[PDB]
């Protein structure tokens, strides 16, 4: 039911409601699905909109149709830092944003918000060495979803992240 | 109230450590695993509500010696396809610094009310180090915007360091 409540607010504010972030972007390869799932977090279910007023406007719409509440990412005044270009020269790592493709070019600011300068590495020992092994710390994620924060916090659990990385392939068109 | 993925993570980690224990392997993981934040402190029951409200899910973060211990637990966790989400507080990596608390009759640093062994100090400063326990919600708002620090009352009402309620 939330699919066509979603389709209804897109036709109610054309140009203003871009859609759910999972529908607006895709990881470039399947190997990156779990890592992108982990880094994006709850933002992959965020409805990206132009402005915060239209976010509240769609809040009032779903409030009127008994439907379950959703979260909205207003784009226009997003607190976001520019992507650190120099990190592309880091051996063993590429940027998490550099590994997502996204539907319109406006959406890049939503990914910059959700990824920042997070890096994806091919294995845990690489992610650990890039995160903590240098003088500057980096936010890194390995392919199994193990994430290393700059604060030193580590998190993971690959089968729970695999069960929601399959969402990347199932929302791809129902052929029927 | 507590999320199932966290509870599954606790049980899956209990599985990994017991397996290490029964097979006589990875002694450094066993030595380096200290349990969740909730099982490593006590406080007086009057403070229960504001401590649980401040900690949130970090009550169930796992305190460990190091990042090597975290990733060794996770390597076997993921080998066995175990359910859950786990978060580690690795003592040798936490970059939390000491906080200058203000002089006041109106407030107390919450970490001053937690009884824990000093070997877990970086873990408890990370979770609770920036929080004042205040007499009233009147005084929390003034204390948060005077000394940029989260404030909270004994009944659970909070004022953020940025100014959110």
């Amino acid at each position: 039911r939330k699919a066509e409540i979603m389709e209804s607010i897109k036709r109610l504010y054309p140009g203003s409601v871009y859609g759910r972030l999972i529908d607006l972007c895709q990881p470039t390869q399947k190997k990156y699905q779990i890592a992108v799932t982990k880094v994006l977090g709850k933002n992959m279910d965020a409805i990206i909109v132009d402005s915060e007023k239209t976010g509240r406007d769609c809040i009032q719409y779903i409030k009127e149709q008994r439907g379950e509440p959703e979260t909205f990412l207003p784009l226009d005044y997003l607190e976001v830092k520019p992507t650190d270009e120099k990190l592309r020269e880091l051996k063993g790592a590429k940027l998490v944003i550099d590994v997502i493709r996204y539907e319109p070019p406006h959406i890049k600011k939503a990914l910059q918000y959700a990824c920042g300068n997070a890096l994806v590495c091919d294995n845990v020992e690489d992610a650990r060495r890039i995160a903590f092994g240098g003088h500057q710390r980096h936010k890194t994620v390995a392919l199994d979803g193990t994430l290393f924060q700059k604060s030193g916090v580590i998190s993971g659990g690959a089968s729970d992240l695999k069960a929601k990385a399959r969402r990347w392939d199932e929302k791809a068109v129902d052929k029927l | 109230a507590t999320g199932k993925a966290i509870l599954n993570g606790i049980d899956s980690i209990n599985k990994v450590l017991d397996h290490f224990r029964r097979k006589g392997i990875n002694q450094h993981v066993q030595n380096g695993y200290h349990g969740i934040v909730m099982n490593n402190f006590e406080c007086e029951p009057a403070f229960y509500t504001c401590v649980e409200v401040t900690a949130g899910n970090r009550l169930f973060y796992h305190i460990v010696d190091s990042d090597e211990v975290s990733t060794k637990i996770l390597m076997e966790f993921n080998k066995m396809n175990l359910p859950g989400e786990v978060t580690f507080l690795p003592l040798n990596k936490l970059d939390v610094r000491d906080t200058a608390y203000p002089e006041t009759n109106d407030a107390i640093p919450m970490i001053s009310k937690l009884r824990y062994n000093p070997r877990f100090d970086k873990a408890f400063k990370h979770v609770f180090g920036k929080t004042l326990i205040c007499r009233s919600m009147e005084v929390s708002t003034q204390l948060a915007r005077a000394f940029t620090m989260d404030c909270i009352t004994l009944e659970g009402d909070q004022v953020s360091h940025r100014g959110a309620l």
